[PDB]
């Protein structure tokens, strides 16, 4: 099961 | 043994006005399991596993939800990179990230990664304390500043602690099996009265192997050519080592091939 | 920065002449992601060449497994084609079944 990446972005 | 997760995603922008391409693949112990693919006709995560053929499509749902997720993190991100890096339109980059865990054979976390590239190069990662971030670059100390500030890392760190661990542990009872190397040893000229020695090992899952070439007890280290461990294609792997001997004296010669595989590391000779 | 694509070509069987087998570009360490791997058979394209999906290494370089069937002979002659932005010209690496 995957990351699901939080904001703020890169 | 030291069971492992990770997703390994990437986005790459293109000239044109084009959305960016965005993929993820998804494995366990090395072996791919899952993979979503922005360019297949419906984008959705996919089995790349046989193990994983029994989820229902609740899990490939909500799966391919993050996916989307994901995909538009990445887009943006590219977006500021460009900017952050002073580059210009209509040119290619790309973003890439590793996540997952390591557990131990008491199902414990022993390691977490996040871990993110751009072209090719670090650009930030979680440290192993998962609260602190290392920055490669100018840049990414602007990204190291607002996550910081918004706290990013207690988002991975629940992330790799819980769903990371929980979730390999699920895959893993889902699935430990392996296939020996079958090795021989070939026999090849050179000129100056010598001669080459190729101890071949083959048809071996995992991929992780040793192959020693023996002086008559002493390892020879320093003279042997290796190549990098490589797929036949059939789930399986190859690997190959050689020394240059003098003609004659091959008898004097042992190769030995370890792999988790085998009962015992394999020992063998050039045999005419 | 470009990184160069190392290239492996080999058989996933041992070869033996006039038995049918599968002959593997493994093409390795690369970057940027973009390729154009060929596979020649005496110095012609062999048609509808395999190509795995595309990987990347921990280092975060990329990966690639082109394949074809083949029936190695004992003069028919292999290889594989690499162009990629980090190289001058395209690379061929001849099949050596020694190796
Ligand atoms: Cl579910
Ligand atoms: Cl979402
Ligand atoms: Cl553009
Ligand atoms: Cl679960
Ligand atoms: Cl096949
Ligand atoms: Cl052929
Ligand atoms: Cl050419």
């Amino acid at each position: 099961s995957g990351p699901s990446n939080t904001p703020p972005e890169i | 043994g030291p069971h492992s997760m990770r997703y390994f995603e990437t986005a790459v922008s293109r000239p044109g006005l084009e959305e960016p391409r965005y993929i993820s693949v998804g494995y366990v112990d090395n072996k791919e399991f899952v993979r979503f693919d922005s360019d297949a006709e419906n984008p959705r995560y996919e089995p790349r596993a046989p193990w994983m053929e029994q989820e229902g499509p609740e899990y490939w749902e909500r799966e391919t939800q993050k996916a989307k997720g994901q995909e538009q993190w990445f887009r943006v991100s590219l977006r500021n990179l460009l900017g952050y890096y002073n580059q210009s339109a209509g040119g290619s980059h790309t973003l890439q990230q590793m996540s997952g865990c390591d557990l131990g054979s008491d199902w414990r976390l022993l390691r977490g990664y996040l871990q993110f590239a751009y072209e090719g190069r670090d650009y930030i990662a979680l440290n192993e304390d998962l609260k602190t971030w290392t920055a490669a670059d100018m840049a990414a100390q602007i990204t190291r500043r607002k996550w910081e500030q918004s706290g990013a890392a207690e988002h991975y760190k629940a992330y790799l602690e819980g769903e990371c661990v929980e979730w390999l542990h699920r895959y893993l009872k889902n699935g430990l099996r392996t296939d020996s190397p079958k090795a021989h040893v070939t026999h090849h000229p050179r000129s100056k009265g010598e001669v080459t020695l190729r101890c071949w090992a083959l048809g071996f899952y995992p991929a992780d192997i040793t192959l020693t070439w023996q002086l008559n007890g002493e390892e020879l280290t320093q003279d042997m050519e290796l190549v990098e461990t490589r797929p036949a294609g059939d789930g399986t792997f190859q690997k190959w080592a050689s020394v240059v001997v003098p003609l004659g004296k091959e008898q004097n010669y042992t190769c030995r091939v370890y792999h988790e595989g085998l009962p015992e590391p394999l020992t063998l000779r050039w045999e005419p | 920065i470009q990184k160069t694509p190392q290239i492996q070509v080999y058989s996933r069987h041992p070869p033996e002449n006039g038995k049918p087998n599968i002959l593997n570009c493994y093409v390795t360490q690369f970057h940027p992601p973009h390729i154009e791997i060929q596979m020649l058979k005496n110095g012609k394209k062999i048609p509808k060449v395999e190509m795995s999906d595309m990987s990347f290494s921990k280092d975060w370089s990329f990966y690639i497994l082109a394949h074809t069937e083949f029936t190695p002979t004992e003069t028919d002659t292999y290889a594989c084609r690499v162009k990629h932005d980090s190289m001058a010209e395209p690379k061929t690496v001849y099949w050596d079944r020694d190796m």
